[PDB]
RNA sequence: AGGACCGAACCGACUAAUGUCGAAAAAUUAGCGGAUGACUUGUGGCUGGGGGUGAAAGGCCAAUCAAACCGGGAGAUAGCU
RNA sequence: ACACAGGUGGUCAGGUAGAGAAUACCAAGGCGCUUGAGAGAACUCGGGUGAAGGAACUAGGCAAAAUGGUGCCGUAACUUC
RNA sequence: AAUUCCUUGUCGGGUAAGUUCCGACCUGCACGAAUGGCGUAAUGAUGGCCAGGCUGUCUCCACCCGAGACUCAGUGAAAU
RNA sequence: CGAUGUCGGCUCAUCACAUCCUGGGGCUGAAGUAGGUCCCAAGGGUAUGGCUGUUCGCCAUUUAAAGUGGUACGCGAGCUGGGUUUAGAACGUCGUGAGACAGUUCGGUCCCUAUCUGCCGUGGGCGCUGGAGAACUGAGGGGGGCUGCUCCUAGUACGAGAGGACCGGAGUGGACGCAUCACUGGUGUUCGGGUUGUCAUGCCAAUGGCACUGCCCGGUAGCUAAAUGCGGAAGAGAUAAGUGCUGAAAGCAUCUAAGCACGAAACUUGCCCCGAGAUGAGUUCUCCCUGACCCUUUAAGGGUCCUGAAGGAACGUUGAAGACGACGACGUUGAUAGGCCGGGUGUGUAAGCGCAGCGAUGCGUUGAGCUAACCGGUACUAAUGAACCGUGAGGCUUAACCU
């Protein structure tokens, strides 16, 4: 089926009856009201796009409020789009909420991962760091050889090298629902998902199930 | 660490295409006096955004 | 071959080791520069560890 | 935030005794030994506590038979039935990891009785 | 790589710029208005802040707190006697930063930083 | 947490008094072995009239860690000491008769139950 | 008493890191050996080029040493580039 | 060759702590080392700390960590005593 | 063996495992008596080996504090 | 030979298949288990130590296995310098001797700030044909692909017994990879306390500077891992070797010639990320602008006056974003930062006073005081009215259309 869009809030625990501690992230998903509708009489491909939140009057421009209120929805801040998967329909302003996951049992989560910078061979490709003495000049924690010789002649594409790690769209896989709490608005899968306190998360249930 | 062979003087001016100055534009006026300054900066007398703010 | 004298002795494969897998001796030699002579010296002298395996088969 | 502080004050137990580092203190912890579901005691001097609403923590060492035994408890988790002050210690630090090296007649620490 | 991290290290050790804001605190106090960097005054606003703060309860025990802090005891008599109850209605945000063009010797971004009264 | 040169003392009266582990066995390039674990270990120091002596190599099951094993209710069990009950290297039911010192829960598992059932506490 | 002992000034230079278009044409930092003696240092003398001097390494003899530097024979000679 | 982290003989020598001219902090007196302002990546340099392990590192315990004072008790093989 | 080629000689010690070390044998390629032989207490910024303590030396790196690196302004090189 | 630095270690690899493991098979002197040999197969994986400068090697103990090779016996403008190839010195030996030895031995300065390609990142320009703001389809590119053990099937098939399955099904590890900070810990020189030596604040008490943060004991938030979640798949398509069905050439036989069905971690998909500079520059939604003119080489021409749209940028407060640009939020019609208020955490009973003791000090007020990066809240301070970039209905040829 589909999957909606929450923001994540924290990380807490689950003190299951039976001795065991559960950790789980408080993922908010407010209603997800639907902005336009998709289908291949018009586009080729079927889907749905939503939005989530609200934003302010003045910071939203003048083509991004006209096509809110060509659906009549609140304007949220963003849009996401949702393939729809040939079983399902959905009209504009059908207000999507956490309805969905009491059915499903098993998730996936979505969303952009924390970001540090330009980062070194050791932290971002998990390298060996040389030796720390025996002789070692100016030579730590630098990548070592990054080619053969004449014969190749060049590096080869696909290096792993030294630069910019995170801040990166990553999916950590078949993460357990815990519990689907329609009344506070709060999903908690277990573990943990990518990203920051406040960012956006894109769960939907689990393809590999 | 050497260079093989020199560059030219076009190979030197495109590094340096990069390397122009811009212009602020950005100089106001100020609501008292009506000087120029920069956005958010007291103006050489010493108002900004209208009260004599320095006294100096 | 392990030695010194130059990076002669590190650069040729010139020992030879001469296994003989239904006993289980190992003859080696280095005493030549020559592989094909390190083996023909290596061969003879296991074929007189093989006369000292079967005299001491014979002895015992 | 209000999200979390909501959802973790729902879950925490409401009569975790008043205990401070130093005390003399019976923690008694259900077990499950196979198919019965036994209650038993850890009786330790508490060397340190975290304190974080529901992740609050507290450490309580124990010498057994041959050696120390170093057992740290989550408060409000269901596995600790009851939480006994058994002896009060008088103690002038919060977190007491200097009685690791102190054995015997040297880990012995002060009454409070005050 | 600083994730929800204050503080400005300012090029200088931590004994450094902690002697440096205890002379600059001073000067903010005996002046009403001082010129500096602008990334020096917006560090200065958590120093001098707090004080006046601590001004608010003239007890014996803030006496030595404000004397513990900038070293000085013409400061600590200009604070919980002038400065004390003249900003006891305003509840935080005693200063103000106004930006002043970049010093002549190095192109560094200049800024007056200074209480906000100044009705002498 | 016990790995390689790592020197252990013993629960049991076998004999060994220090060992010293040299692998830990199951799983190719394994860091360190835990909880309950099965290892090489080699005798670095004995009783006199113990039923093993010095130099002798043969396995052990690690009982007491000072890094500490973990309940899945968050809580932790940390010991002063590193410690474990000897093996036979062909023929299991180890080696001692007493069991010095407490053991953990989670070496309750079927073949080690000859080590929970001596040992004092837990 | 002591070519005694520990240890600064002073003399030296064993290890490591840095430095290697250096701060410096052998140094800095952190350690290290001697430190009343075959000690060290100031000033001034003396020994010279197949010569000096050398608790000896072909070491040193003005950042130059299996024969110093400056001038000269001299535009040596070069079947070599 | 420099307004150069080097070299350069003698003389004077305060306070508290200390055996001391070591070392720390100070007095008298002199200085802040003639580019600064930010930011707070990789990496390099000079450091600080580390769970569990403890030389498994490596040519090698290299480098670091550790040992460190005074008074007393005690102190082995060997030995030219 | 500062000497030994074959050789990682063989045996013992030490180690879970020891081409090095220690002891012993002697088949000394090619020790040997002032170009000294063999022992030797003390000594050594000496060569080798072992053990204890100790440790980011390592498993395996994490974090922090400073100086550069980076950006802005001023001056402004070099080998090639 | 007007210089292509060298054995081994370290870091980092990459390809080949003549496959070491896992996968698919044929034959067996294949009962089973475990093999042996050969065929197919390169997707992933493929030790740790002792000795040695060693590559090798032997030894110890593991592993599903410890593949063979190529890449200047990959890799020194990446590190090391133990080895070998400078000068010192000695031993054996050769020589009358200077000295010499694929004989041994002790000691011994490893330089380069990256122009170009290559690569890793991240931006500026202009392009995409009116200008914009988004969300996308996806050409194409990359990543990932390992596996043990245990139990069920079943102690059944097989076997005289010992032993002991195929095929399915479940759990739980190792190694690796990604994400995160709730747990457990690390750190935390911006927090609190103890304490040593000294100096200063007139002095007492109280503090502050310096001594590696003086030495230390703790410790918030971040970052982190030894911590904790997750991943490898299932399925589909076409096959490799192999197994077949029907079937002639060739009355039979025959998997192949026509026809038809199976068959692996390989291949294309499925799963994850990038991606329309995919100049083949795409689609979809919304927003914005409809004014006069003279000239002339009337041309998709040039010039003026008015009018500045959507949106941008700029600046400022800044951010769990970041080298710098960039990206994200906020700018008063405002919670973006700091302050502040309450709370939490942290450290641990502040100073002052009082009592007790000759005094150190204890006790009471008191879980007091202070508390950074945190939590919720509050316009007190700073985010100014603006000016600026971007314009003024958007080419021709056709077609299908309504007109």
């Amino acid at each position: 089926m589909i999957g909606l869009v929450g923001k994540k809030v924290g990380m807490t625990r689950i003190f299951t009856e039976d001795g065991v501690s559960i950790p789980v992230t408080v993922i908010e998903v407010e209603a997800n009201r639907v902005t336009q509708v998709k289908d291949l009489a018009n586009d080729g491909y079927r889907a749905i796009q939503v939005t989530t939140g609200a934003k302010k009057a003045n910071r939203v421009t003048k083509p991004e409020a006209g096509h809110f209120a060509k659906a009549g929805v609140e304007a949220g801040r963003g849009l996401w789009e949702f393939r729809l998967a040939e079983g399902e329909e959905f009209t504009v302003g059908q207000s999507i909420s956490v309805e969905l996951f009491a059915d499903v049992k098993k998730v996936d989560v979505t969303g952009t991962s924390k970001g540090k910078g330009f980062a070194g061979t050791v932290k971002r490709w998990n390298f060996r760091t040389q030796d720390a003495t025996h002789g070692n000049s100016l030579s730590h924690r630098v990548p070592g050889s990054i080619g053969q010789n004449q014969t190749p002649g060049k590096v080869f594409k696909g290096k792993k090298m030294a630069g910019q790690m995170g801040n990166e769209r990553v999916t950590v896989q078949s993460l357990d629902v815990v519990r689907v709490d329609a009344e506070r608005n709060l999903l908690l899968v277990k573990g943990a998902v990518p990203g920051a306190t406040g960012s956006d998360l894109i769960v939907k249930p689990a393809v590999k199930a | 660490a050497v260079q093989q062979n020199k560059p030219t003087r076009s190979k030197r001016g495109m590094r340096r295409s990069h390397d122009a100055l811009t212009a602020v534009t950005s100089l106001s006026v100020d609501k008292t006096s009506g000087e120029k300054h920069l956005r958010h900066h007291i103006t050489a007398d010493g108002y900004y955004r209208g009260r004599k703010v320095i006294a100096k | 071959t392990s030695g010194a004298g130059a990076q002669h002795v590190n650069r040729t494969e010139s020992a030879v080791r001469i296994t003989h897998i239904p006993t289980g001796i190992v003859t080696q030699c280095q005493n030549d520069r020559s592989q094909h002579k390190n083996k023909d010296q290596a061969m003879k002298q296991m074929k007189a560890k093989l006369y000292e395996l079967e005299m001491q088969k014979k002895n015992a | 935030s209000n999200i979390i502080k909501q959802l973790e004050q729902e879950q925490m137990k409401q009569d975790v005794p008043s205990f401070r580092p130093g005390d003399t203190v019976e923690v008694k912890v259900w077990v499950v030994e196979g198919s019965k579901k036994r209650l038993q005691a850890f009786e330790g001097v508490v060397i340190a506590i975290r304190n974080r609403g529901l992740h609050s923590a507290f450490t309580v060492r124990k010498i057994s038979n041959g050696e120390g035994v170093e057992r740290v408890f989550q408060t409000h988790s269901p596995v600790v039935d009851s939480i006994s002050v058994k002896r009060r210690g008088a103690v002038r630090k919060a977190k007491l990891y200097y009685l690791r090296e102190r054995t015997g007649k040297a880990a012995r620490i002060k009454e409070r009785l005050n | 790589m600083r994730h929800r991290k204050s503080g400005r290290q300012l090029n200088r050790n931590s004994s450094h710029r902690q002697a440096m804001f205890r002379n600059m605190a001073g000067s903010l106090v005996r002046h009403e208005i001082i010129k500096t960097t602008l990334p020096k005054a917006k560090e200065l606003r958590r120093v001098v802040e707090p004080l006046i703060t601590l001004a608010k309860t003239d007890s014996v025990a803030n006496r030595r707190l404000a004397f513990a802090r900038t070293r000085d005891n013409e400061i600590v008599a200009k604070l919980f006697n002038e400065l004390g109850p003249r900003f006891a209605s305003r509840a935080g945000g005693y200063t103000r930063i106004l930006k002043c063009g970049f010093r002549a010797g190095d192109n560094a971004p200049m800024a007056y930083i200074e209480l906000v009264d100044r009705s002498e | 947490m016990i790995q390689e040169q790592t020197m252990l003392n013993v629960a049991d009266n076998s004999g060994a008094r220090r060992v010293m582990c040299i692998k830990v066995l199951g799983g190719s390039h394994r860091r360190y072995a835990g909880v309950g674990d099965i290892i090489k270990i080699t005798i670095k120091e004995a009783i006199p009239r113990g039923k093993v002596k010095k130099g002798d190599v043969l396995k052990a099951v690690v009982v007491r860690t000072k890094k500490g094993v973990r309940r899945p209710d968050g809580s932790v069990i940390r010991f002063d000491g590193n410690a474990c009950v000897l093996l036979n290297n062909n023929s299991e039911q180890p080696i001692g008769t007493r069991i010095f010192g407490p053991v953990t829960r989670e070496l309750r598992s079927e073949k080690f139950m000859k080590i929970i059932s001596l040992a004092p506490e837990v």
